[PDB]
DNA sequence: ATCAATATCCACCTGCAGATTCTACCAAAAGTGTATTTGGAAACTGCTCCATCAAAAGGCATGTTCAGCTGAATTCAGCTGAACATGCCTTTTGATGGAGCAGTTTCCAAATACACTTTTGGTAGAATCTGCAGGTGGATATTGAT
DNA sequence: ATCAATATCCACCTGCAGATTCTACCAAAAGTGTATTTGGAAACTGCTCCATCAAAAGGCATGTTCAGCTGAATTCAGCTGAACATGCCTTTTGATGGAGCAGTTTCCAAATACACTTTTGGTAGAATCTGCAGGTGGATATTGAT
């Protein structure tokens, strides 16, 4: 009522982590909102796509990862795709 | 209410001129400012139109910011800081 | 009395406005055309002040870009005065026409 | 109870990811690893530009990151300018750049 | 398996056409277009339907993505052609 | 019997249905929708082939091949916005050369 | 190989795209770009290749690497 | 002793390349452009003769219409010869740089 | 412009042969009937936020003058790229036969979806804190006339 | 190579608009226990895909010769920039009613889920046809030249 959801506190978080003594304006939050949920939907429609061109109906990390290697050139990709493969091994370690 | 005409000249001169100038021009032929407003005018219709049509299938009468952040996303003309 | 010669106020214009952000179109004529142009479409219409903003956002960065391309084209051409068919023709590689 | 994102190491929400990947009319199943690699994807990129963005903020003696540092930020990266090269940042301007032929003789 | 779109574009060929016949590859460019169109409308009617948080795609949807996409003409004629098709429908 | 028929389409309401459910669009998929999405395909195909059987017939040919649907989609100024960023494989181009490359 | 894309080609290249004169310049031009096109689409459909875990590219990994670059080509699997 | 005047014959192969729909591209030299060009993405691939048939569609309809672009700038600039800074302008406009 | 020659291009008609078309039969969809589920339209209604309106004021828009220098002619010559014919070679074509390998088909164990119960992380306000937007000062270039 | 006029820094000062932090309910993650799959891991076909042969038939590479196009140099009318006077109309602050979003409920028409039956569309060996590609032979288009 009407209750809605954002990334703001993970970006805030994330925003300590590399620059602990700068803060950031709200229209440069609502500006980082726009990204990821852009980013977000980029990578989840592509992988979407994977899916259904190798007649699967499971969308797994391969595919967000094949997906984010498709959509992010070069070292962005790089980086990304050891993050990810990096905090998925973890969360398997239970 | 009262009536609506003619405000594409209210697109004044100086005003495409700073704009012309944030892109770098240093100088603009005294046709420029006409063939602005008709551009503009053209990319305004398209979005306008394209966001209205959100409005109207949603059953609302007020043409909201996220009807025209969907209108510049299907044009391909994406904008970051009114998507939510 | 002192004179800039032609082209010098022009360049401290290009430093000026490529430094800061603001929208440079008047607020209230160009809310007033969006409403024309909306009207003309579909009557009884209102707007959240935000989507007149966004719009000319839009608008705003839509016509800085085509001014950069249009500046390449009349420089292309050898010259320095931005003219309608250096407009036409970015349109027309942009293939927006 | 421990978190997903803790389990995975992240500050991004491991589980509000994997409901909007659900949510989304994506695909039929959603497997527990993707909503892990996807939450570690978007919280790199946005560090990346974070990183940059308050880089130009020191540049411009600002304490707060406000819309323009992210256009630099973008702008002056290669790749954060290809990613986002059909993308409008609302107050962000655009880079310093005058054509040289137009600087006086 | 592998199934086309072949036989329906061949129908309406001989409804406008009777006389006319049509390459493999001109009717592999007609199954491209056909699918093309296809994922344009539904991808457009899916996202209708999730800005105005619905579950469910209707005519409703794919009228407006018909008139979102299409420019009308020639999208007045497909909006005439797809209420046509639906009331024929809902009347039997 | 067939949804199509009591729609009265060439096209197959039922695989548009079929295709929707399983195309990951929406949870559910109303009734009418494959019927009002068939007739649309079915339109915009029945409008090509007309114009592309004039082209054939332009041609002195009876069977459409990929050119004759080039020629059909750019000489239609909508067919052409609709299609701006497509290609038709062996569909060249339109004849047209500048006023400004001619002799004289 | 980038060479074996011989001059007379880009000739007939050109004049289907309404060229009369053409610099000498014009041909490595084209071939430098004419590579950046084929690394860009040949690249993606190879990632769409090594995702399906084949050796062969496909048709249709090449109509799906181009729609991607907004590059849609009809007659060849949609 | 007969000899066309500069400019005649590539008028007649405008009018005929535009009126074809072969491809102007040699088939072979073309497809081991594209394995090799594959070969520094992943090793020991197999091609459909059908992804090398629709890569060179692409590819051929894709510098046609870079070449119309080229040459509306070439135009532009008072000239009736194409260089690489046409192909450049076009290609910058396109966004593709 | 209209004499004469060289090529080009255009029609009419011709006969193969590579693709269409028409004919002949089996699993996977498509239609039906029966039984539940449920999404979201209808019916109020709380309560943002949109459209108007009043008013005072200063930042800007408008018009005018004036001439600096730009764009558009015009000319011209060097040399770049077009048109050739001549030469030789890489592309094309078409099998034979070998094989690497997409596509089936039969799996079972890992992993996903359910589905209620228990927790807690995040959202929407109050409450408390503080970058910085402008405002005014004289350094330090920057331009443009002599 | 020097003033003078004017624009541009840059640092120092300070409370207010906007941010950062503090507090409480609730939607939503998490845990646990069930009941479906999924899509992998093996073992095998049949396609289609390289790898070669081995002719000839193009189509490309090469060097000649010059026509004509690009670019450099010069001119100059007048377009467009800079500066100025004048005063309008956008901004900004703030208030008001009420349209019309948006949040709760209630609850039927229309959706998903089966289970059974019956039809259709894709497949692979049937039977012709459309145009390609060569044949003329007749105008046409180009380009040289009293």
């Amino acid at each position: 009522r009407g209750r809605k959801e954002s990334y703001s506190i993970y970006v805030y978080k994330v925003l300590k982590q590399v620059h602990p003594d700068t803060g950031i304006s709200s229209k440069a939050m609502g500006i980082m909102n726009s990204f990821v949920n852009d980013i977000f939907e980029r990578i989840a429609s592509e992988a979407s796509r994977l899916a259904h061109y190798n007649k699967r109906s499971t969308i797994t990390s391969r595919e967000v990862q094949t997906a984010v290697r498709l959509l992010l050139p070069g070292e962005l990709a790089k980086h990304a795709v050891s993050e990810g493969t990096k905090a998925v091994t973890k969360y398997t370690s239970s | 209410r009262k009536v609506l005409r003619d405000n594409i000249q209210g697109i004044t001169k100086p005003a495409i001129r700073r704009l012309a100038r944030r892109g770098g021009v240093k100088r603009i032929s005294g046709l420029i400012y006409e063939e602005t407003r008709g551009v503009l005018k053209v990319f305004l219709e398209n979005v306008i139109r394209d966001a209205v049509t959100y409005t109207e299938h949603a059953k609302r009468k007020t043409v909201t910011a996220m009807d025209v952040v969907y209108a510049l996303k299907r044009q391909g003309r994406t904008l970051y800081g009114f998507g939510g | 009395p002192h004179r800039y010669r032609p082209g010098t106020v022009a360049l401290r214009e290009i430093r000026r406005y490529q430094k800061s952000t603001e929208l440079l179109i008047r607020k209230l004529p160009f809310q007033r055309l969006v409403r024309e142009i909306a009207q003309d479409f579909k009557t009884d219409l209102r707007f959240q002040s935000a989507a007149i903003g966004a719009l000319q956002e839009a608008s705003e960065a839509y016509l800085v870009g085509l001014f950069e391309d249009t500046n390449l084209c009349a420089i292309h051409a050898k010259r320095v005065t931005i003219m309608p068919k250096d407009i036409q023709l970015a349109r027309r590689i942009r293939g927006e026409r | 109870a421990k978190t997903r994102s803790s389990r995975a190491g992240l500050q991004f929400p491991v589980g509000r990811v994997h409901r909007l990947l659900r949510k989304g009319n994506y695909s039929e199943r959603v497997g527990a690893g993707a909503p892990v690699y996807l939450a570690a994807v978007l919280e790199y990129l946005t560090a990346e530009i974070l990183e940059l963005a308050g880089n130009a903020a020191r540049d411009n003696k600002k304490t707060r990151i406000i819309p323009r540092h992210l256009q630099l930020a973008i702008r002056n990266d290669e790749e954060l300018n290809k990613l986002l090269g059909r993308v409008t940042i609302a107050q962000g301007g655009v880079l310093p750049n005058i054509q040289a032929v137009l600087l006086p003789k």
